[PDB]
């Protein structure tokens, strides 16, 4: 049947079936198997098209949205490989002062965050991580902690 | 806790 937002796909490189979630942009080999509030951390990479292209990391953010997506993709690879963990990359690289809390946003309900961020967060299971999620703020990786 | 998202 599959939980909210999951579809079956075929790997372009290997032909093996995998699963993709169009709400969270998550993808995984394994077959996948609502609350008032969720708790999430995030790692935001901002770009020249961000509504406010500035962070505690740098006053003027100049990277292209394409460059921002490559950075996000690289961080996701490191997190999934276990070379680095989410908290460590969030502390170092998130373009939001929540970096100082290892990316933790705290708990929130529907109606509080931008819709793509909200929809991804509510469709993650506890412990699950999103793929790249685009909002007006920039591109996010979202980790649902509660 | 800093204006644009919590």
């Amino acid at each position: 049947k599959l939980p909210p937002g999951w579809e079956k796909a075929m790997s372009r490189s290997s032909g093996r079936v995998y699963y993709f979630n169009h709400i969270t942009n998550a993808s995984q080999w394994e077959r996948p198997s609502e609350p008032a509030r969720v708790r999430c951390s995030h790692l935001l990479v901002k770009h020249s098209q961000s509504r406010r292209p500035s962070s505690w990391r740098q006053e003027k953010i100049t990277r292209t949205k394409e460059e921002a997506l490559e950075l996000i993709n690289g961080y996701i690879q490191k997190i999934k490989s276990g070379e680095e963990d989410f908290e460590s990359l969030a502390s170092q690289f998130s373009d939001c002062s929540s970096a100082k809390a290892r990316g933790d946003l705290g708990a929130f309900s529907r109606g509080q965050m931008q819709k793509p961020f909200e929809d991804a967060s509510f469709a993650l299971r506890t412990g699950e991580m999103s793929g790249p999620v685009f909002t007006d703020s920039g591109i996010h990786i979202i980790l649902r902690t509660e | 806790q800093a204006s644009t998202p919590r």
